[PDB]
């Protein structure tokens, strides 16, 4: 059983500190590189920091360079994050995950396994359709939108299905594989500087948010803004 | 902490180097370098001129240079590896630049600017590239369309002025001439290094490859391809066929060998024992990759850069023929033998020594010169105060990386094997496929 | 129709691409090649004026090369195959200039003309060429002694035509001097285009090879030395060995090969055989000639130049193997094992999926993504819709040429074997070979 | 014999030729290389006339060359062999230059002069060597320092005079980007001839070597390494890390092998035998060094380059497989087979022919054409008489050495072999390893 | 039995045509280049047409340049012969022959195999001495002279018996190696720009036409005009 | 066992002739270069001649270049040297040596093997310590300086015990080995231009003249001037 799990989250004032942990288990921390993404409350899902496995390569998302820091104790099984100088645009839930990538005329990662997110709260772009809705039994499509940079530049498309209360899932990698637990109903194209993704035959258990998801030549790893697929009575 | 280190385990007269860092190359990016081709008819004026004789010469010397590539273009263990292409990649771009309105598309995507990106017919998005403007220089600059052909030409910086401009394609088009069509390394004259860092940073790739790869420039020059590809219209188009590392800054480690043999005295009878799983191994998703032929692997630092295609992909647990080569879960692979021979196998931090019969094993330093003599067996030596190991008639220099490295004291195991029943001749086998050769010449002990 | 085709063998976990069109050298033909020498006294007019200092710069350059040049005379299964020595012709002819007049009689051809046939002392006609006359460039326009000793030079653009001229040799002196007198592939500084078709075409041989020779020019480079020779009199001397491709367009094919096992949910208990026919198989006058190692062979389009004394030479029934490797007539070759270990070989127009254990094994493609799993086994896959073939951890991208692939249906021969009695270690045997190693067992098998 | 001798064994289908004379490669000397550089800003008086448009190419192409160093630096029987790392000494030289004031020690000690010995911080004496002075150059006569820094220039001999002394500095830095800092040979580039022979004469070697190396100083070349290594203050450094021929003139002989089998009749039933042994040997001390993959190996004319790192050493009664392969003292090494395959080993004073079924094998001659037809089995042929052999369709040109051939007449060992208990398979094991399982097998062969 | 046997001869008016066909047997087909060469109604032997083994190389004469056209069928083991617009010239018996080349420094066919012939009436160069005779037991010699193309630039040379009403056998091939059936009383050479036959005790069977043939790096491999070796008594 | 032996040394008047010969026994002399050094009677250690394995690489003193002459019978496992032209000056005891090289950052032979000398009575640099004292149990050193050249142009250094009556025996070789048989109490270095021999604790035995060799450019092959130390009480 691979698993993800953060800590640390909780209030803090502006200004302030504090410091997420991930601790992973059921397969061998050194050999994957890890990230950090956070969500708003409500709002859709952005990329934070990333470190390469052992810790020779680290990156951080415009808003917290120099604010936050990255880090890892492989002997651990570990993942650290340290936010400084929080300001409350920072408020989000903060996931971890292990990032994968496979190497096919471009090398664009994707996150395979998500922990489920620390909250932390403070105080005292690629574009896709904002929702679909559908009967039970139709076929909906949802399209995701790059530019001339990421999907256009050649790096790849995926796709995440968020149910309600938890974190992102992977639904689809590589722009039109299905990972294991996923049915023959969702499937992806990629032309030029868009995607699509598919629900064939909707089910009940389909509402959720779905996020596209690319790499940037400048922003290094970009979601979508999500879409909302609500199945209708 | 530190970076590199080493521990030698005397029961399996081995030695495994840790601490390095993959850069595997799991795929193949393809990217078209363009030149731009003046196609003039043969008769700049013969004149019986000081200078005009010159450029004539220059001239002719492209000319050739173009019709050479026209016609260029014409319509233990790595036993166990399996094969594939390194180029159908590159080729299968090169292919489709044949397809009819291929090439105009890149031509016109590249007038107004030097680098872009164009889609090929079949979506594939692919990089592109101008890198000499020698066509701009004979049409606009040497031979215009305004006055006043040229009979007999001016200054002589002009003549200079141009076989500089124009040496870039002779050297590129012998390279190709010698090696038919395709090159590797990609030297200087394929890309230059500022293109190939201009090159790398507009792949398809993430920013931990575009550092490796810039900073290790000279290793990506030699895991490239380039592919004379097309000539038509007025353009030469060939493919750099750059490498992706799709799995970076996972650990290495390098396991060394040298056969082990029993110490007898008689000059037949003895028994040896090689372990044969030698060479790099860099783990990538919860699996090994194990690389046989050190051929197939370059360092720089801890970095190991290597090839996926000359790979077996093997358990975790391989790592279990270096800690107990006797465990149940995994069957380490080794070769019997009788041919008790001195040998040295020089490592990352020190040396192993495999010393037999009446051979003569020293190690020696710079200053107090011999400080060890090696007795019969296999034996390790750090490298802290060693510069030298000579065995027999060979003399080793080792290796002055600094380093940890530790002697892991064990009995060698082919004390356990009785040798009037060891397989002496097995030329790849496992542990269990002798165990297996041994319990059944046992069997055959049954008497009556 | 169009060209060339592929069948898988599912029996035996192998491919045959036929369709391809030979090209064996078999014989080499020599000839000489003469550069014209100046060799001057240095006490040409000891001066110091700007570009005389430049010329006398590039005297040195080339006096120096002359000397350089002096100097540098004084006196599975190819392991099956018998070594030659490769330039004996070439170097035969070269000593043979050594004798007494044997060089002035070329130096003799050739003063009226650049090319010539000549006869040496022991028969051999043997073609000559001189292709640079630096004595006459030399002693005829650089010492101009009416104007005045080469002490005070006019112009630059004499100084330019000479370092143009005198970069030939110096290019030359220099491939010699880093490669011991001998080089392969033969560069364009040895021969140009205009001298190699020029030398093609005087050749004693047909014209189905000076058209084969002529188009794959590139190929003919590869396949040829240059040994520098003698340097005596005003001559620079080096022969250059072309080869003479003495069977052409016969039919050619190409086999493919990768292991074939039980797949038994057991981590051991597993048995392996592979075919170790791995290669090129020309038709020779009925025979074949197989060149075991099939890479050393380079292909253009269908045309398949390989080097006959890196041959076997079997019988026609060889083909045999392909169709029913068990057949009466022929023996075919084999190795097995117990090391079920995934791979894929890739075919002329598809690809091999060797796929044991717990390996993950797909087929993808560009666009639809994945579109196969392989199971456990030795699977074929067309490159028709795919693009690559993924086994464990290596990306294999599959060749992208055109043709038919026809999937024969068959039993896969391991099955036929009682694993309990089938030799595990055997590294090149037969299928005979093994046959016996049974009948064998069975007969050891004295029960009561 | 006088001068180059051979001996066929036509007992073990083998031959020996001696008369050749060592000259192995036992040790490493290093010495340093550099070239002073200029290290200035971008302000050649940066305006647009004729010839500064040129010299500010040349400044640009070498301000390149420079930074592109400094991005260099940054943050059978061959398989008993055993293995060492090559250019430890070379290496472990450089990195001692990075230490202190080693730089500057250098540059000091070279101001005066090119060449000069300086010992480095840890004793060990270093020949080192200015070969290019680019500094000076630059800084006086390209920046003329009284009227002014060169603003807008006369002549153009000095663009050329330049673009000359900055070549070297090129093809340099063109040389190790491509070759990832480490190149060998050792080309006219990074030491010319008459530099390289300087260094020889300076070395800390005896005449008997300074000869040795002087005479063949190709061969020196290609037994050198060079190893670009450090680029700090206005030093450029470079590491030629050049042979040591530590035994020289001892005997050598070149053992010859072919496979040697029995003729019968039928398709399959033929049993085959072979000398592994084959290779170089030199005796270097009471003891023989073995040179297993013969081509490690460099001849000329009775001279053997070899590397004694891809050597055995060997007790002296090796020689004896040659004589008596069954003695008691050594014990001969062989492989088997079933697989009776016809070939030729061709040798230096003739041709081996192992010619076996319904294979044609034939011996021309270049004016009487073919003199011998061969029986089945295994022969020999002198290359007195004969020019070509063909074996099957391969033709092979024998080598035209002058010398002495005598054929040791002998019955053929396989003939002495019962071949319904002769081990086929067996792929590197002894006389005596194969007389075991004989004479078990022969055993088991009992009653009741 | 390694066999040739043409068919498709008979009379032709001129501005006709005609296909001539060598079926071969006994050998497989596809691995040799097939040529026709033909006999005029008197004396020499003139090569028509050569076509490589697998039909991408093939050449002919300046005699029927356009005229003809050479073809091959290795399923039906066949060689064609295509002749449209036939002249009074063309009259000869065609023969069908395998080529083989054996290279010392140069490659130059020779043909081993011929049929007997077809012949085709159409109605409404190297030297050598042109009569040689000699009595039983005597030693005679025939003299073939090239030039400074063919045998002077490099090439080799073959000798051809010919009794009376026969096809051409091959008796000499590189200018001195004797076939199976050749007795040890024949002997040839080379030299510079001509060769020589030598038949040591003359035989009644040896009593027949004898051309040498060689190959011309225009012409395209030429035959001597014949020598009539006559035996007396 | 190994073994040199002169012999041929005697009595000749000045201008004379003599032909030393030494025969070697117990190791394959065709492995080892030969060489000569003579010892006048009470006077130093010099060089005299090298020949090569193979006498393909022969070398002379200058002292003696154009009288002497050295040759080697390797069949007879002899080494031959031609005196002609005697001195008085040539007056010394001739030993026949075996050399050896061992290649580190340097190739500097090293005599391992001595004759026992032949006497040659004809009638009708590297300098070190001069003599050397101390009793039984103490250390003493001796020093070795040579010059540009030879030492520090980084060859190496040997040493050699000369026991009264004998010839030398090889003491160091390469700064600081020590042959098979001679104790730890010997030890030596090599810095710079100048080397060291040291030893520690005397034994009435170790009365002996100690000199120190090595190769030099020029003068192709060196010893030092000799030292003298002598053990009291």
């Amino acid at each position: 059983e691979v698993q993800l799990v953060e800590s640390g989250g909780g209030l803090v004032k502006p200004g302030g500190s504090l410091r997420l942990s991930c601790a992973a288990s059921g397969f061998t921390f050194s050999s994957y590189s890890m990230n950090w993404v956070r969500q708003a409350p409500g709002k859709g899902l952005e990329w934070v920091s990333s470190i390469s496995s052992s810790s020779s390569y680290i990156y951080y998302a415009d808003s917290v360079k120099g604010r936050f820091t990255i880090s890892r104790d492989n002997a651990k099984n570990s993942l650290y994050l340290q936010m400084n100088s929080l300001r409350a645009e920072d408020t989000a839930v903060y996931y971890c995950a292990r990032a994968r990538a496979t190497g096919y005329n471009s090398i664009t990662p994707y996150f395979d396994i998500w922990g489920q997110g620390t909250l932390v709260t403070v105080s005292s772009v690629v574009t896709q359709t904002p929702s679909v809705s559908g009967a039970p039994g139709q076929r909906v499509t949802i399209s995701c939108t790059g530019s001339s940079s990421n999907i256009g530049a050649g790096y790849d498309v995926h796709w995440y299905q968020q149910l309600p209360g938890t974190a992102p899932k992977l639904l689809i990698y590589d722009n039109n594989n299905r990972p294991s637990g996923v049915p023959d109903r969702f499937s992806a194209s990629k032309s030029g500087t868009s995607a699509s993704l598919a629900i064939t035959g909707l089910q009940a258990e389909d509402e959720a948010d779905y996020y596209c998801q690319s790499y940037d030549r400048s922003l290094s790893g970009v979601f979508g803004t999500g879409t909302k697929v609500t199945v209708l009575g | 902490g530190q970076n590199i280190t080493e521990e030698f385990y005397q029961s399996t007269c081995s030695a495994v180097s840790k601490g390095y860092l993959s850069a595997l190359r799991t795929g193949w990016y393809t990217s078209v370098i363009t030149i731009e081709l003046s196609n003039i008819k043969e008769n700049k004026c013969n004149g019986t001129d000081a200078k005009v004789k010159l450029i004539k010469q220059e001239l002719d010397k492209y000319k050739n240079a173009v019709t050479e590539l026209q016609l260029l273009m014409q319509s233990f263990l790595g036993f166990l590896l399996g094969v594939g292409s390194a180029i159908a990649s590159g080729v299968a771009v090169c292919k489709v630049l044949h397809l009819e309105g291929e090439v105009n598309k890149i031509k016109s995507a590249l007038l107004s600017t030097n680098k872009a990106v164009v889609s090929l017919s079949n979506g594939v998005s692919v990089l592109t590239f101008k890198v000499l403007d020698l066509k701009n220089y004979i049409d606009k600059q040497l031979l215009p369309i305004l006055n006043k052909q040229s009979c007999s030409i001016s200054n002589i910086e002009t003549v200079i002025e141009f076989q500089q401009k124009n040496n870039r394609l002779l050297e590129i088009t012998r390279e190709f001439s010698v090696n038919a069509g395709v090159t590797t390394p990609v030297s200087t004259y394929m890309l230059t290094n500022s293109e190939l860092l201009s090159l790398i940073n507009d792949m398809p790739i993430t920013n931990d490859q575009k550092k490796l790869m810039s900073n290790n420039v000279q290793i990506v020059r030699q895991q490239s391809y380039s592919i004379m590809c097309i000539i038509k219209e007025e353009v030469l188009a060939y493919v750099v066929q750059l490498p992706l590392y799709g799995v970076i800054d996972t650990p290495c480690w390098k396991l060394h060998t040298s056969p082990l043999c029993t110490t007898n005295t008689k000059e037949g009878s003895n028994i040896c024992l090689t372990r044969t799983d030698r060479g790099w191994y860099c783990d990538n998703a919860g699996s090994v990759s194990f690389f046989p032929q050190a051929e197939t692997c370059k360092v720089q630092s801890n970095r190991v850069f290597c090839d996926t295609m000359n790979s077996l992909t093997l358990p975790s647990e391989v790592n279990l023929c270096n800690v107990d080569i006797f465990n149940p879960k995994y069957d380490c692979k080794i070769m019997t033998s009788k041919t008790d021979v001195s040998s040295s196998v020089i490592t990352s931090l020190g040396a192993i020594v495999s010393c037999y019969g009446k051979t003569k094993c020293t190690a020696s330093n710079k200053n107090r010169g011999i400080i060890k003599t090696f007795s019969n067996g296999c034996d390790y030596v750090s490298n802290k105060g060693v510069d030298t190991v000579s065995v027999g008639n060979t003399l080793y220099y080792v290796n002055k990386q600094e380093g940890k490295s530790l002697y892991v004291k064990g009995e060698p195991i082919i004390n356990f094997y009785d040798p009037l029943v060891f397989p002496s001749d097995e030329f790849d086998a496992s542990i269990s496929q002798v165990n297996e050769k041994i319990n059944q010449s046992l069997a055959f002990i049954r008497k009556s």
